[PDB]
């Protein structure tokens, strides 16, 4: 409609219709006028068709009228140009003559008709050879004409060549036939183009024969389309299409994508002078449009192809499939008019419907049922390649095209069977088309001979092969064809490559020369290059070396852009569009192209541009560039444009693996597989040394430098180290990295350690000097190979170093050190000297407190040494091994470096890293580096990335945050995400801590990042250092109880014993959360201090019980069940008896030691009777003041109230409660929070809650806690965590005490402003931006308190809570999982406190409660399956039913007893013959007592039915009833033996109503 | 499967514990679970001793049907089921190889007549269909709804409501509606399915019988072609009935289940009329007759190269043949006589069918595939029944 209206509107103009023709014709693009007259039309291809009669126009003429004449004349004009031409060739005219004057469509048909005529007669005579050469000459003649031809006619020749090759091929095949029958068989399969020399209606004069069936050429213009090479397979497809059409059926071919099924239908059309309309189905395509197009195709009598019909949506598919049946059923019958889209429309019988069927994941697709008897399905298969190969060789300049095509294919086929099955290996035809494509420039160098083919095989196939397969290629290449001895471009490139590497530092090894050669030759042909290899293969070295060698050899400069592909988003990189304002901003990949394309203001013409992608490559990113990888060489925008890429501009891809990428992506690009590292261990060192020396030249005199480089060369020889590196493998390595990549770690350290002692090398003894060198080198070599080792292994390796190094040379000790004087230059070798620490009570727990060990100093020294090298450090080790503190304390001490702490979580972004840096860093725009990012203060900065192996990876599996650090470590500069520019970071260091990746939660790291790190595995200490370390901890806190100063050691020994035992008794094999570390010890020691610092002056009996309380809360609250819980009771007893031998202790069980500050002003042990009463008076108040819910306060609950109380008191208070359900965990939390004076926030989530909602809930609670000083308690239930992210938000709120995301950018500035206001209001101004944020975070850490209530920890979503490291470490795990039999009885009793009852046999109340417990115990034991997920609930509601039911029944028993007593007084008044029987009615009066006996036990059954039975089976109910009845049988309660639940609780009036 | 299962469901409770492991160690041999010889006692069990004789004789189909005979039940013929059945609706599904449409014709003819076949094709057929449905129930005539699955979108809207609403169909004259499904195919609404009675047409015709059934209609077409052609139409009759026979036997036989239609015969015969119409009556046109039948007409749906060779090798034998063809071992087809009577030749070629009787070993003798392959197949369908029964017993 809209387009059509424009045509009716644009009538005045006429010329404006040409736009819309492209649509309604398909072949033509724009129409040609002389204004009054239409001279012709031009096709979308560029070909100009002129009409016979130029159609006259007047102003008041309709479009419909004039255009209709054009469609007719356009077809006639094609017949004219056909007959004119056909007649010419018949009159012996060379085809080169004709091409220049006739449109392709015409000349093609003329050739076909004459060819067919000439071969038809040639089958009779058998004069094939005479015609063959004749044809072959026309082919050669056309070929040479093409080379010298205008681009437009260049299309026409090529298109014709496809056909002439077909001609000669068929003739040659026909020459070869054994007999004439053989020739008549072959000829029948072919598409034979006949003309009727008989007849009128010329448009109907040309017809086509195939397999016996005929098909009239309709005369439609086709223009000059890209013509498919003729294959046997193609003819067979043509043959099936003709066989379906002949019987008025629809053509349909199913098969795998890339088999050209629609292209076939396009071509089959063309061959018959038809422009096929192709519907790309389900490219978000409307049904309304298709329904229109279907009417048009049935009227105009066109061919429609459904391109990938399978991909439609079921509603559409039904509707469309039914319509199509109308058409095909209309044709088969031949109905003149058929009804579709509920209107009577006429049907041309020239109409046809074609369906291509791509396969699904499930299988090769099918047609809908109705279409099955309307269509004819066929199986498209990839072409046997030989036939394609021969033609392609023919076109280039054949030599012997037949032999090459057979030989190339055999070889490729042979490689496939003979090489290893390797993933990226493709020996499919795609590959041979590529060999052939690469061949054309090669032919220019050598010949249209096999030799040029041979070279192209090894130019493409060989760079992607790996060593085993590399010979198979060479063996079978010579086995199939041998070409030549010597290669061109052999000397010249090579000296330009050697000269570039000598300059770069590199060694030209077998392999480095090879992979440099492979690369050089590929850039020539390929514009997209891929380099695949292990981390540290030599890629960056290969391309950086080759590219450098080309500026020497060509004289062309290069402009390299190295981009980390996966650090940036598709939007940051290609171009990101905003959904509503549609505002288009550049990106990164597109913006650097606009320098070359849009404005080549400087010199780009003579330059070579290379855009490198260093990061892992994935479908999503390459798909957004696939057009540049295509033969197109243009970039397609998401919205707005296509930008063309010049021949200078090459895209490289260096990566470690391919697994994700598609075989289609590989075969567009040139692939360079690095089977092994380019370079020798030694050669690496050599380069590494010199690279290190160059750094020193900028900060060290030449005299110093010359002497120190001499030292290094003579101290360490390769022969010794070779065994050392070999022995490195025979060793267990945490956070594994290969030997070769560990090398940079040695040399960088070694050279720094020697440049350290440079001054003392001036005057020291030459024999003694060597000993200082050898020791340092033996040291630096150790941490670089065995630093990530057990250290049990280190010690072992130390001897291995000593072994292989010279025997006389200074041997390595575990703690071996070199020492020089405080006040005078000196030299001696002494090890392990320690400053001694005394700290006060208050100092005991502090985020920055180190009690230095022989090993703390050992690690802190090496850790500091590596930073002097400026190599990145990964401290890998168990939780609480001190990896964070060693890093922190070595640097919190020195003036040089300043630390910046980032915690990583499962989903942390690269912006969080930047935002954390922006706080401590200042960009300067110096013309020296353009933008730079040094630290905001003059001296060096250290990023500490904690939990570096925590952030998760793309579904492909690639963690961008790690690659970003890798960018900073290797590149030393990064690209700006929004502004799009390179900023080079100055003087910034990357250090990380991580856990062993054998631990749960942990993600495996890319070798490409860990290669730039020194890895130090630090473990747990001693069990004898732990004992010693906490002695000093107790020493400090016993400053407050000086009367027991002698008790610090046995307390420290006991604490460590308790730890060692808990770790041993309760392992992750029983429960996942059973995970102990010295952090527990630290928890206990501090937990002890806080009790002392705020308690009564202490007896020895106090302190051990004080200690015991903390011991319980730290080690045993997390314990599930009772067997393990009792095990700890015995352990605690066993420990005191072994270290603190007293008879003054009491019951050490948690139930008996209750410590509180609710009753006393000082934290003291309180009386059980005193506490219970205190809770009782406060719960009523909390019940009155807050939400009204009554409960029974019981033994468990008092113990738990104190547990939550301690948690909510500590600075950071995080307790997660594990309580089944209805235990009351949520209510107690609300209570204790109210006692502590905390605002209880409970996230208001629901099914239709977004993350943004929860974000808001969180943000407010955070802003109130710091900027309003609120003191909120956040209760999060398992139900509240709706997604992964929700739980991630909760993690960020515990690992750090802020959520970074909530306050970023402008909302960071508004927070920052408000922060300054409140800080000053309180009375403190803070010098720096960092001083401010740390107040904010610290405020949150002390005012916000999170309690988690998880019910079934067995649930996979609730398992993720406990799993989460952040939550696990900073929460106090507490277990309430089941109600015990005692606590059940306590609760039952208070609920049946109301006493309707009367005396029974045997206590009466005591019996009832014991039954219900024994029923609940039997219910879960028989019915429920699975291990202890569920607990007391029905029990509470079962008791509540009984109370409601006894009251209802006893008041109705007494009501009927009152109804017979009132009738007793009325009959006695009267007393006659019958009435004395009525008086007798004591049978009923006697009956009542027996009826009342059973009503208590009858209510038991009725309540159990209502509560426990609702969801049980017919048989499941009956069977439990028996167990209940026999329980009622054991206990002296009476029940009705003939009892029926229905009759007992249903009334006949209600039973009827239902 | 339900036979073997229900047999063990009865006899495990009823007979001895020694019975239980004996029959189960046998069902284990039929399956690939285990191989053993059951515990043997003189006269102790005789029916069970008779069964193992079937399993040890490598005879699989016999041992599977053993459990059916042991029920001592009359296995009800669709007629008997329909007669007993007390509803006006039925859905009979079947494999695409066959259609019980023609069984229903003889079912209606033998009792109560009133046969009305209704194809659900286009708007017209569904539209005519809904008219013939409402009128036939008042009339009381039988009705058939051919291949509903294809027209299904309509079912959920018109038939699903229509059949649900028609509780007055019980009130209406004796009338019965039948629907044909395909088991491999679009899933019918469960609610409509449960309401309506269900049958599976499992009746597979022999090679010779299908040849006779193909050739049978061929006289209705009239006469438009040569006498010679009727010989080629006879050739195709045998050919089509030979590939269809091979279709079921898989994997041994064809690689996958392929479905061949009366459309495949039609497209083949059309090509045959065309080759005889465009060539002389000389026999030698035969070369490209095979190629076009074996690669476009029938080889079209075939995608696997393995199977494409089988269709070709069938054409090798069925089409090229001078003087004597010998389609099957017993039957020879000679080429048309000089007399050139077209009426005689129909009758001659019909007579050649009436002379022959299909042997015991047909699937191996007639379809030129080996006997050992047929046994391999018999073994596997045994294994499938035996497996699924063991699985069922342990599940309960
Ligand atoms: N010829 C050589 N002589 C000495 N050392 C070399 C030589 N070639 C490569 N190297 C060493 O190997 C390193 C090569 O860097 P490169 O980036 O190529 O490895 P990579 O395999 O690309 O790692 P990644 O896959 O992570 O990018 C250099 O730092 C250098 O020390
Ligand atoms: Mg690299």
């Amino acid at each position: 409609n809209d387009d059509l209206l424009k045509i009716i509107g644009s009538g005045k103009h006429h010329d404006q219709v040409s736009k819309f023709m492209k649509k309604m014709f398909g072949s033509i693009e724009s129409i040609i006028f002389l204004e009054d007259f239409i001279t012709g039309v031009r096709s979308v291809e560029g070909e100009v068709l002129n009409l016979n009669e130029k159609i006259e126009l007047k102003d008041s003429i309709q479009a419909q009228e004039w255009l209709n004449i054009l469609d007719t004349e356009i077809k006639l004009s094609v017949f004219t140009q056909f007959r004119d031409c056909l007649g010419q060739i018949k009159d012996g005219t060379d085809i080169e003559v004709v091409v220049s004057k006739y449109i392709f469509q015409a000349i093609l048909l003329s050739a076909q008709v004459m060819w067919t005529e000439l071969v038809e007669k040639c089958l009779q005579t058998n004069q094939f050879s005479k015609y063959w050469k004749e044809v072959d000459m026309k082919i050669k003649g056309l070929l040479d004409k093409l080379n010298k031809s205008s681009d437009n006619v260049k299309k026409k020749i090529e298109a014709l060549l496809v056909e002439y090759l077909h001609f000669n091929n068929v003739i040659g095949q026909l020459k070869n036939c054994s007999t004439k029958e053989e020739a008549r068989l072959l000829w029948a399969k072919v598409q034979k183009f006949y003309q009727k020399n008989d007849t009128l209606d010329d448009l109907n004069s040309v017809f086509i024969s195939q397999s016996g069936y005929l098909l009239q050429y309709k005369f439609e213009y086709i223009g000059i389309p890209e013509r498919l090479i003729y294959t046997p397979l193609l003819l067979i497809g043509f043959a099936t299409l003709t066989d379906s059409l002949h019987q008025k059926y629809g053509g349909c071919f199913f098969g795998p994508a890339g088999t050209g099924k629609t292209e076939t239908v396009k071509a089959f059309g063309q061959n018959l002078g038809r422009v096929v309309v192709v519907f790309n189905c389900d490219d978000s395509f409307d049904y309304q449009v298709l329904s229109r197009l279907l009417v048009g195709i049935t009227q105009i009598g066109a061919w429609g192809c459904f391109d990938e019909f399978n991909r439609l949506d079921e509603k559409v598919l039904s509707a469309v499939s039914a319509n199509i049946q109308q058409i095909q059923n209309g044709l088969q019958v031949g109905k003149s008019h058929i009804t579709l889209l509920e209107e009577e429309t006429p049907l041309s019988p020239h109409t046809a419907v074609f369906i291509t069927l791509n396969p699904g994941y499930n299988g090769r697709s099918e047609l809908p049922e109705n279409l099955k008897k309307s269509f004819r399905e066929f199986s498209m298969k990839s072409p046997q390649s030989g036939t394609i190969a021969e033609m392609i060789l023919q076109i280039m300049g054949f030599e012997d095209s037949k032999s090459l095509a057979s030989k190339i294919v055999h070889f490729l086929e042979l490689l496939s069977s003979k090489c290893s099955s390797m993933n990226h290996y493709h020996f499919g035809l795609r590959t041979l088309k590529g060999v052939l494509r690469n061949c054309s420039p090669l032919i220019s160098e050598f010949g249209e001979g096999e030799k040029t083919v041979v070279e192209s095989l090894k130019r493409v196939i060989l760079p992607s092969l790996g060593d085993t397969d590399e010979l198979v290629f060479k063996d079978e290449l010579s086995k199939i064809f041998d070409s030549a001895g010597t290669p061109l471009n052999s000397k010249a490139i090579v000296q330009c490559l050697k000269d570039a590497g000598q300059r770069s530092g590199f060694s030209m090894s077998e392999e480095f020369l090879k992979k440099c050669m492979q690369f050089y030759y590929m850039q020539k042909t390929q514009q997209a290059l891929i380099l695949v290899g292990k981390a540290g293969c030599g890629k960056t070295a290969t391309w950086k070396t080759v590219i450098d060698a080309m500026a020497i050899f060509d004289g062309h400069a290069n402009v390299v852009y190295v981009i980390d592909t996966k650090v940036l988003t598709k939007e940051s990189l290609y171009g990101s569009m905003l959904k509503a304002t549609l505002e288009w901003r550049d990106g990164l990949f597109t913006s650097i192209l606009r320098r070359v394309n849009d404005d080549i203001t400087g010199t780009f013409k003579n330059s070579r541009i290379w855009v490198v992608f260093d990061s892992d490559l994935d479908p999503e990113y390459v798909e957004a560039m696939n057009s540049v990888l295509d033969d197109n060489k243009i970039l397609t925008l998401p919205n707005g444009e296509r930008l063309p890429i010049p021949p200078n501009f090459r895209i490289l891809f260096e990566t470690d693996n391919l697994d994700h990428t598609t075989p289609a992506t590989i075969t567009r690009c040139g692939l360079l597989w690095f089977s092994t590292d380019v370079c020798s261990i030694s050669s690496k060192i050599d380069h590494l040394l010199n690279k290190s020396y160059e750094a020193l030249d900028n900060k060290l005199s030449m005299f110093e430098l010359d002497k120190l480089k001499d030292l290094i060369s003579d101290s360490f020889d390769m022969a010794s180290l070779t065994n050392i590196f070999t022995c490195s493998n025979d060793l267990v390595h945490i956070l594994g990295v290969r030997t070769f990549n560990k090398l940079e770690t040695a040399v960088q350290l070694a050279v720094h350690l020697i440049s350290s002692y440079r001054q003392w090398f001036q005057n020291l003894d030459d024999k003694s000097l060597k000993d200082v060198i050898t020791l340092l080198i033996k040291r630096s070599l150790l941490y670089a190979l065995a630093g990530d080792s057990t250290g049990e292994s280190q010690r072992a390796f130390i001897q291995t170093i000593n072994t292989y190094f010279g025997h006389d040379s200074q041997e390595l000790s575990d703690y071996s050190t070199i020492v020089i004087a405080n006040d005078k230059l000196s030299f001696s070798s002494f090890c392990s000297e320690i400053p001694s620490v005394s700290l006060e009570a208050h100092e005991v727990m502090r985020p920055d407190i180190v009690i230095p060990t022989i090993d703390t100093i050992k690690h802190e020294k090496i850790f500091y040494d590596l930073l002097n090298s400026k190599r990145g450090i990964i401290l890998c080790g168990p939780p609480g091994s001190g990896k964070t503190m060693i890093m922190n304390n070595a640097l919190r001490n020195s003036s040089l470096y300043d630390v910046v702490g980032i915690n990583f979580s499962k989903d942390t972004t690269t912006e969080h890293i930047l935002s954390a840096l922006h706080r401590h860093t200042n960009y300067v725009t110096t013309s020296k580096g353009l933008t730079l990012l040094p630290k905001s203060d003059i001296k060096n900065l250290v990023l500490f990335c904690d939990e570096i192996n925590l952030p998760k990876l793309d579904k492909y599996g690639s963690q961008n945050v790690v690659l970003f650090l890798r960018q900073l470590m290797e590149k030393q500069g990064f690209w700006k995400t929004p502004e799009n520019k390179w900023v080079t970071i100055e003087r910034i260091h990357i250090v990380g801590a991580c856990n062993p990746p054998t631990d749960p939660g942990r993600i495996p790291m890319s070798e490409r990042f860990t290669r730039h790190a020194a890895i130090l595995y630090l473990g747990y200490p001693s069990g004898k250092s732990l004992s010693q370390i906490y002695e000093i901890y107790y020493k400090a806190i016993f400053k407050l109880v000086p009367e027991f100063r002698s008790y610090t050691e046995p307390f420290a020994r006991a604490s460590v014993h308790l730890y060692n035992e808990c770790k041993a008794r309760y392992s992750t094999g029983l429960q996942s959360h059973y995970l102990f570390s010295p952090r527990e010890l630290t928890r206990l020691v501090r937990g002890v201090y806080t009790a002392i610092n705020t308690g009564p002056r202490q007896t020895l009996r106090s302190l051990i019980r004080l200690w015991a309380y903390e011991a319980w809360r730290i080690f045993a609250d997390r314990l599930v069940g009772v067997k393990e819980k009792n095990s700890f009771e015995q352990l605690l007893y066993e420990t005191v008896d072994k270290y603190l031998p007293n008879q003054d202790l009491g019951n050490i069980s948690s139930t008996s030691l209750l410590f509180s500050g609710l009753l006393s002003l000082d934290f003291k042990e309180v009386n059980k009777t005193d506490l219970v009463n205190f809770i009782e008076e406060r719960f009523k108040t909390f019940c009155d003041e807050e939400l009204e819910v009554p409960m029974v306060i019981h033994e468990s609950m008092v113990d738990h109230i104190l547990r939550i109380d301690r948690a909510l008191k500590q600075v950071q208070g995080h307790m997660m409660l594990i309580g089944a359900s209805r235990t009351g965990k949520t209510i107690l939390t609300r209570f204790v929070a109210w006692l502590n004076g905390l605002k209880i926030v409970q996230p208001k989530i629901h099914r239709h809650s977004n993350l943004s909602d929860f974000d808001m809930i969180l943000k407010k609670a955070i802003s109130d806690c710091s900027l309003k000083e609120s003191r909120t308690c956040l209760i999060i239930d398992e139900s509240n965590i709706l997604e992964t992210a929700f739980l991630e938000r909760m993690n960020t709120l515990l690992a750090n005490a802020d959520i970074p995301d909530l306050f970023q950018g402008e909302e960071y500035d508004k927070l920052l402003n408000n922060l300054r206001n409140k800080t000053r209001s309180l009375g403190l101004l803070l010098d720096t931006e960092q001083e401010l944020y740390d107040w904010f975070v610290g405020e949150i850490a002390k005012n916000l308190h999170v309690v988690f209530t998880i019910c079934d920890p067995t649930n996979n979503k609730s398992s993720a809570m406990i799993s989460s490291p952040a939550l696990f470490n900073r929460c106090i795990i507490n277990w309430m999982g089941d109600w015990d039999t005692k606590t059940m009885s306590q609760v039952a009793n208070n609920m049946v406190d109301v006493i309707p009852m009367e005396f029974t046999d045997f206590t009466i109340r005591d019996a009832v409660v014991n039954i219900l417990i024994h029923f609940d115990r039997n219910f879960y034991q028989k019915m429920k399956v699975g291990v202890n997920p569920r607990s007391p609930g029905y029990f509470i509601d079962g008791l509540r039913a009984l109370v409601k039911l006894v009251t209802a029944k006893y008041q109705d028993l007494q009501e009927n007893q009152r109804f017979v007593n009132v009738g007793l007084e009325k009959l006695n008044e009267s007393v006659k013959s019958l009435t004395f029987e009525k008086e007798r009615w004591l049978n009923t009066t006697k009956q009542f007592s027996k009826t009342s006996q059973e009503l208590i036990g009858n209510c038991i059954i009725s309540s159990i039915y209502e509560t426990y039975f609702g969801h049980l089976n017919e048989r499941e109910r009956a069977d439990m009833l028996v167990i209940l009845k026999r329980l009622l049988g054991k206990f002296a309660v009476k029940y009705d033996v003939n009892y029926r639940f229905i009759d007992y609780l249903v009334t006949l009036d209600e039973k009827m109503k239902w | 499967i339900m036979a073997m299962t229900m047999f063990c469901l009865y006899k495990f409770d009823i007979e001895s514990e020694q019975y239980k492991e004996a029959v189960l160690t046998m069902i284990g041999v039929l399956s690939e679970s285990s191989d053993g010889v059951p515990k043997l006692t003189v006269d102790t069990n005789n029916d069970l001793r008779y069964l193992w004789d079937y399993v040890t004789t490598k005879s699989y189909i016999s041992a599977l049907n053993w459990f059916k005979n042991e029920f001592f039940v009359d296995e009800w013929n669709i007629a008997d089921v329909v007669a007993n059945s007390d509803n006006n609706y039925f859905t009979m599904a079947s494999e695409r190889d066959v259609d019980g449409t023609f069984k229903l014709i003889e079912l209606a003819k033998a009792s109560k007549e009133s046969l009305k076949i209704i194809p659900l094709g286009s708007i017209e057929n569904l539209n005519y269909a809904q008219e013939e449905i409402s009128k036939s129930k008042i009339e009381g005539g039988w009705i058939l709804l051919q291949n509903i699955q294809m027209s299904l979108s309509w079912v959920k809207t018109y038939l699903h409501k229509h059949v649900e609403e028609t509780k007055a169909a019980e009130e209406h004259e004796k009338f019965k509606m039948f629907m044909t499904c395909h088991l491999t195919g679009d899933k019918l609404p469960a609610p409509l399915l449960q309401r309506t009675d269900r049958f599976v047409y499992e009746d597979i015709p022999g090679i010779l019988d299908t040849v006779k059934d193909l050739w049978g209609s061929q006289f209705f077409t009239g006469k438009i072609s040569g006498v010679w052609s009727v010989y080629c139409t006879f050739l195709l009759s045998w050919f089509h009935a030979l590939i269809t026979a091979r279709t079921r036997l898989v994997p041994h036989g064809f690689s996958k289940k392929y479905y061949f239609n009366d459309c495949d015969f039609q497209f083949a015969s059309v090509y045959l009329e065309n080759v005889l119409a465009t060539n002389s009556t000389n026999n030698i046109p035969w070369a490209q007759v095979r190629d076009h039948i074996a690669t476009i007409v029938y080889g079209g749906k075939i995608d696997e190269e393995k199977d494409l060779e089988v269709v070709a090798k069938l054409c090798a034998h069925v089409f090229c043949g001078s003087d004597n063809l010998q389609i099957v071992p017993g039957v020879r087809i000679p080429q048309p006589l000089l007399q050139q009577s077209e009426e005689e030749e129909r009758a001659r070629l019909t007579a050649i069918l009436s002379n022959t009787i299909e042997p015991a070993d047909s699937l191996s003798s007639w379809l030129q595939l080996p006997r050992e392959s047929i046994l391999n197949y018999e073994r596997l369908q045994a294994k499938e029944v035996a497996s699924s029964t063991e699985q069922l017993l342990q599940e309960m």
